[PDB]
RNA sequence: AAUUGUCGGGAGGGAAGCGGAUGGGGGCCGGCGAUGCGCCCCGGUCGGAUGUGGAACGGUGACGAGCCGGUCCGCCGAUCG
RNA sequence: GAUUGUGGUAGGCAGCGCGCGCCUCCGGCGUGCUUCGGCAUCUGCGCGCUCCGGACGCUGGCCUGUGGGCUCCCCAUUCGA
RNA sequence: GAUGAGUAGGAGGGCGCGGCGGUCGCUGCAAAACCUUGGGCGCGAGCCUGGGCGGAGCGGCCGUCGGUGCAGAUCUUGGU
């Protein structure tokens, strides 16, 4: 019939080459995905075992200290969760600047913060505007699972797949949600990168309300360090 | 010299489902959750039977 | 188009005697094109009957279900009187569709508008049929 | 409310297309838009950006 | 062919056994040993070539949008535990509102097949939506009632005069139902009387 | 003609944005004007006052400018301008211009019936 | 247009007017709201090859050759649409 | 219990069943590691299923009607002003 | 993907009026103007249209121009 013009032939040939290379890439991706699934399964198993072992070790250490007649001082918290409880109206310069540096720009936003003398002293200046404590494993896991959003190219992307986490944190070995949870809870060597990767959590208003946000938690208010009791507030806020 | 043409970049955003409610999403994010749930259920059943 | 069609489009996309615009230049703006060699009467470079060397013309001939299929000759752009290769088809719709396909896509004339040419042929054929026997159904059922 | 400057929007203005009505310049801009998109060449990106600039920002060379 | 499920479900979507135990139970090891240490490769099923559809008579000017695939398939309607064969139901809507009727079975469509019996309260064999019914604690034996031949198609309209065949079938069905009802004292009067709310009667406190 | 539109038409507001105090002074027309007064309660958006239009009221782009019948309007002044809609009869309807004579209106109506083009005012001047 | 008379509807315990939500009454609207589609049987009209000739012509090529091709008209078969 | 379905060329992603072995079929039979419970250790293909890349399905009423709709008009009422 | 307050003030994109160079049209089978609890479009400036009246002209689009947009000024003239 009609002879095929050379331009159409060239286009078809190049399209065939592109299809072949795409198919090869897809096959390689599928194989590596299978390997990654096995790896993340094993890693999650190991992390769960580690958490259980740490809890048991803490209980045993306390019991042994009591038996010996002495005292065991628990290791100080290495991680904090900070929730803004005041609005953005009528802000003093230093407080506003510190709250931006903590990435708390909206009321009821939440962020993790590694415990440090510099960070602790920064938080001391804004104590009236926030409440914070020591998050639970359940708290961290639920926050990351339900409201965890990653920052890719300065955009907010929901963590619906492990590929989103991988694209940003594969250089550091974090390629799955469980890896991210472990890095956050343990404050691993790459805690900074993983934490910055997490978009500030946008929490809802507390389910049961607040007591009084104009007073410190010690006086019966809500501001300040409420230590292990931050977890119930997180339950009501997530 | 042009790079291969792309036709699958404009994918609609995947709807976010909470892994804490539906099982398939949780398994997709964390396959070990299946084993964890299975072991927890079996242990609870064994304890109830023993009681 | 004695000059490349892209330049002609750059010139005429702003204004031309075949351009029909209504309802201002806001969100309400509606644009159409009147030139007979525009299959969809759309003001776009793809369908433009002024900025393309190869164009398809499909319109109803005067009488007897005769549909005019014409294509601009590629080497006669400077000769308006002999620019169109006119073919008048008087046969059934199937033969007309086959001829339109052969003259539009099978020869690689303008494959990108094969669907537009077929739809235009169908619309013209339906219009001729209705014009002969009049309206017999409302065509409102989905 | 959210503590952002101008709601997080940019306040810098840069040229995104030529202000000229020269059709040939527009065709060149289309050419180099395609080149930039489908090659990712730094040279092509620089050429495209400079094609937008004003007269005083395209000084002559002796 | 295996006659029993290999992996019973603890809950929806979770099996009782793991991948290792499933490997052992499924016999993949046996298949590999029989085939010579390698699994048997099965060729992909050949697709059926599309039929030579005739050319269209018309060509639309617009490309109609094809809807995206919906992977959810509806499941059969659930029947409340309080409703079991022979249970007495109270109709809360329609021309038979308040009537007390006997439940026979649930049809394929999910509607409930009930009878008055027709003689007792004038309610014939009928379909009632479960959402417009209250299931009480009164149960009557219906083992002797045969309604196998009656299904959702029995009530389908053919589009004024009731055929005699339906009357005969209703009489045949209701004979055994009335025979069973007569066993329980005062059940005839109960089924012949409608349910109503009197003064200081609270629906949320009645047990039914 | 079966309209191509499928999404339902949703109006964020069906009431007109009437100029403040146009009910009070006859000389003040209804056509919207944004108050610029320093003390204007309408400009300050005091609750219970006249509402001011804003871009937030914008109609969905998919259903914007669509008539209730599901088509978009195009004004036609003669039968020749009618053929422009031959390939767009599922999205566009024709409205005959108010100044067209009845004689030409009959020809336009006949041609549109031939072309299966909806006319919004085909009974005018009949 | 301000303003006024008449007729008809309506409201009125020291203003009227106005924003939002329904309702009563009135007024208006038939693109206000469809009746088509597919598969078969009967009857009526119009045309029917990859064959053979004629008229004009096109795609590509190099507004050459070669190759390929559609429209229309007349014939032998085909007996379909 | 309540609000809601935005999109419209994908059978993808994740998890899992049936056949490719047998027996006496609420189950049992092979190789390794086990905390002796168990284990992503063997986990491949074909056909299928699901909480799995954003709603689908059935029925009824009505279609010139005292029907349906209304951004139009006059009023009444709750809140605002 | 993120985000949305705005006087003084700045800017962008649009709406509207009257001419000029072009182009496409309408009109005694009824133009402009005016009237109307007729209808519709636009967030809006506004726009399209039914009906009436009127009885001779008028509009759309692309450029371009201007004595080009009123609620106020104890504003002007006229009318009430
Ligand atoms: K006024
Ligand atoms: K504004
Ligand atoms: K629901
Ligand atoms: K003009
Ligand atoms: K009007
Ligand atoms: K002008
Ligand atoms: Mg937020
Ligand atoms: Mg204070
Ligand atoms: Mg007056
Ligand atoms: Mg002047």
């Amino acid at each position: 019939g009609v002879l095929v013009p050379e331009s159409v032939l060239k286009k078809q040939k190049r399209s065939e080459e592109w299809a072949l290379v795409k198919k090869q890439e897809l096959e390689a991706a599928k194989k590596k995905n299978t390997e990654n699934r096995k790896l993340i399964y094993n890693r999650a198993k190991q992390y769960a075992k580690e958490y259980e072992a740490q809890e048991r070790e803490l209980i045993q250490l306390k019991r042994e200290a009591r038996l010996k007649g002495g005292f065991y001082v628990d290791p100080e918290a290495k991680l904090l969760f900070i929730i803004r409880i005041r609005g953005i109206n009528a802000m003093a310069p230093q407080t506003k600047k510190i709250l931006q540096l903590l990435r708390l720009r909206q009321i009821f936003n939440g962020v993790f913060l590694k415990v440090n003398k510099a960070t602790v002293n920064m938080l001391h200046r804004v104590e009236p505007y926030v409440t914070y404590g020591y998050p639970n494993l359940k708290s961290i896991r639920e926050l990351i699972y339900k409201r965890g959003y990653g920052k890719v190219e300065k955009q907010r992307i929901a963590l619906t797949d492990n590929s989103v986490i991988e694209q940003v944190l594969g250089k550091h070995g974090i390629i799955c949600i469980e890896d991210l949870v472990h890095e956050i809870i343990t404050v691993g060597p790459h805690f900074k990168e993983a934490n910055n990767f997490l978009w500030p959590f946008q929490l809802k208003a507390p389910l049961g309300g607040l007591k009084k946000k104009r007073n410190h938690y010690v006086e019966g208010g809500d501001a300040g360090n409420r230590e292990n009791y931050i977890n119930e507030l997180i339950r009501r806020m997530n | 010299v042009v790079r291969p043409i792309k036709k699958d970049v404009n994918k609609r955003a995947t709807l976010k489902k909470n892994p804490l409610k539906n099982l398939n999403v949780l398994l997709k994010l964390n396959p070990y959750a299946k084993t964890a749930r299975r072991m927890s259920l079996l242990a609870e059943a064994q304890r109830v039977k023993a009681k | 188009t004695t000059v490349p069609g892209q330049l002609v489009w750059e010139i005429v996309k702003k204004n031309n005697s075949f351009l029909v615009k209504e309802f201002g230049n806001g969100t309400a703006g509606v644009v159409f094109s009147k030139e007979p060699n525009n299959l969809y009467n759309l003001h776009s470079y793809k369908h433009s009957g002024l900025a393309n060397k190869k164009t398809v013309t499909i319109q109803a001939e005067g009488k007897d279900k005769s549909v005019l299929l014409a294509t601009s000759k590629t080497k006669k752009q400077n000769k308006p009187s002999t620019l169109l290769n006119k073919s008048v088809m008087k046969k059934e719709f199937r033969r007309m569709s086959k001829a339109v396909t052969n003259q539009v896509a099978d020869n690689y004339y303008r494959p990108d508008l094969k669907k537009a040419a077929l739809a235009r042929l169908s619309a013209v054929n339906r219009s001729l049929k209705v014009a002969k026997s009049g309206v017999k159904k409302k065509n409102r059922q989905a | 409310g959210i503590d952002l400057k101008a709601g997080g929007k940019s306040k810098k203005t840069k040229r995104t297309a030529p202000k000229s009505d020269d059709v040939y310049l527009k065709l060149l801009v289309k050419l180099y838009r395609f080149l930039v998109r489908r090659t990712g060449s730094k040279f092509n990106a620089v050429i495209l950006k400079r094609l937008f600039m004003s007269k005083i920002n395209k000084p002559p060379l002796s | 062919a295996k006659k029993s499920p290999r992996n019973p479900e603890l809950i929806r979507g979770v099996g009782k056994l793991s991948r290792s135990k499933m490997y052992h139970k499924k016999g993949l090891w046996a298949i590999k040993k029989k085939n010579g240490g390698s699994f048997p490769v099965h060729k992909k099923a050949a697709a059926v070539a599309p039929p030579a559809v005739k050319p269209p008579k018309f060509y639309p000017a617009d490309d109609v949008a094809k809807p995206l695939v919906n992977k959810h398939k509806p499941k059969p309607t659930k029947l409340r535990a309080s409703i079991t064969p022979g249970t007495v139901l109270i109709i809360l809507a329609g021309r038979f509102k308040g009537k007390r009727v006997v439940f026979l079975k649930q049809l394929k469509s999910g509607l409930l097949l009930v009878s008055g019996p027709f003689k007792l309260n004038g309610v014939p064999l009928r379909r009632v939506n479960q959402a417009y019914v209250i299931g009480t604690s009164t149960k009557v034996d219906i083992s002797g009632v045969n309604v196998e031949k009656i299904d959702d198609k029995y009530f389908a309209k053919q589009a004024n005069v009731l055929p005699q065949g339906k009357k005969d079938d209703q009489k045949a069905v209701d004979e055994a139902l009335i025979k069973a009802v007569e066993c329980v004292p005062e059940l005839k009067a109960y089924l012949s009387a409608r349910f109503s709310l009197k003064s200081c009667m609270k629906p949320h406190e009645l047990v039914f | 003609a079966v309209p191509l539109l499928t999404k339902k038409v949703v109006k964020k507001r069906v009431k007109r944005f009437i100029r403040p105090q146009s009910d009070r002074r006859i000389t003040v027309k209804e056509s919207w004007r944004r108050p610029k007064g320093i003390d204007s309660r309408v400009r300050r958006k005091f609750k219970g006052c006249v509402l001011m239009p804003n871009i937030g009221y914008g109609s969905d782009k998919k259903t914007r400018h669509y008539l209730p019948n599901g088509f978009k309007k195009f004004v036609v002044h003669n039968a020749s301008e009618l053929e422009v809609l031959m390939m767009h009869n599922r999205t566009y309807c024709a409205e005959i211009a108010h100044n067209v004579s009845t004689r030409k209106r009959k020809e336009i109506v006949e041609r549109a019936a031939q072309l299966d083009v909806v006319i919004t005012n085909k009974l005018a001047r009949l």
